[PDB]
């Protein structure tokens, strides 16, 4: 923290923002592609739903 | 799971349902267990609805003492029938118990030693009938029904049909070792494709006339 503040950078704020953005990326990826639908999990996505018709 | 294609009409019915009204005879029974059949169980099935259960003793007399109490006229049945008790039906009478990891998954199975009504007589009963042979078969109005027994030798059951699975067999092409349902007739006319031992091919839902 001290060395990051030495270059006028808040290490904690950047890491917290990155944590929030990573969680948002995870949510977006789950919404767009599902999560482990191949393994049998029933979390589907906008592009990976097995009920959806073929292209 | 969700409608992926809109059709011009609806299905005539679902297996285990009554599609016609008229004279009919059904009796209550208890599912018992396939693990209690004396000659082991050469054929095995998960107590599905459109299956022909057979008698396996009575459970009328209650009490372990010397004076018994016959509370009600009850009978216990097994899916691999030797003497045909009845084809299980009316799936609206039961509850969706579970599917071993999915409590809400679509299942037609009954838990062991549960309640059920088995149809001896039915004006028209929607069931599923399997093919007793590896080749395709066209079943029409003038065709009979026969159900697999649990004591069916594995040589006779090459296709690996379930315990109480119903089968259409034309009129003189009965697969060896199958047990016929007397005076049972196939009302609707369908055609089942060729199948192998592994993939089978669940027979299309179809109306049959029982006794």
């Amino acid at each position: 923290e001290g060395r990051a503040s030495a270059i006028r950078l808040n290490s904690a704020e950047t890491k917290r923002q990155q944590a929030a953005i990573g969680l948002e990326i995870f949510r977006n990826a789950i919404g767009f592609y599902g999560w482990q639908s191949g393994l049998g999990n029933r979390t589907y996505g906008f592009l990976n739903d097995p009920n959806l018709p073929a292209f | 799971m969700f409608q992926k294609q809109v059709y011009r009409q609806y299905t005539p019915g679902f297996p285990g349902d009554l599609i016609e009204d008229g004279p009919k005879r059904a009796r209550p029974g208890r599912i018992m267990s396939l693990s209690a059949v004396n000659p082991a169980a050469t054929a095995t099935g998960p107590n599905r609805i459109s299956r022909a259960f057979g008698y396996a003793g009575d459970v009328s007399a209650l009490g372990e003492g010397q004076p018994k109490t016959i509370a009600a006229r009850a009978s216990e049945v097994v899916i691999g029938g030797a003497n045909f008790f009845g084809v299980l039906g009316h799936p609206k009478h039961y509850a969706l118990f579970g599917s071993a990891g999915d409590s809400l998954a679509p299942s037609y199975d009954l838990p062991d030693g549960a309640e059920g009504e088995f149809f001896d007589m039915a004006t028209g009963l929607v069931v599923e009938i399997f093919n007793g042979a590896a080749t395709a078969l066209d079943l029409d109005y003038g065709d009979l029904v026969a159900y697999v027994p649990n004591n069916l030798p594995t040589a006779d059951n090459a296709l690996g049909l379930p315990a109480g699975a119903l089968v259409g067999f034309k009129a003189g092409s009965m697969p060896t070792g199958l047990v016929q349902i007397p005076n049972a007739r196939i009302v609707n006319a369908i055609s089942l494709p060729a199948q192998s031992a592994g993939n089978l091919v669940a027979g299309v839902t179809i109306v049959q006339l029982t006794q």
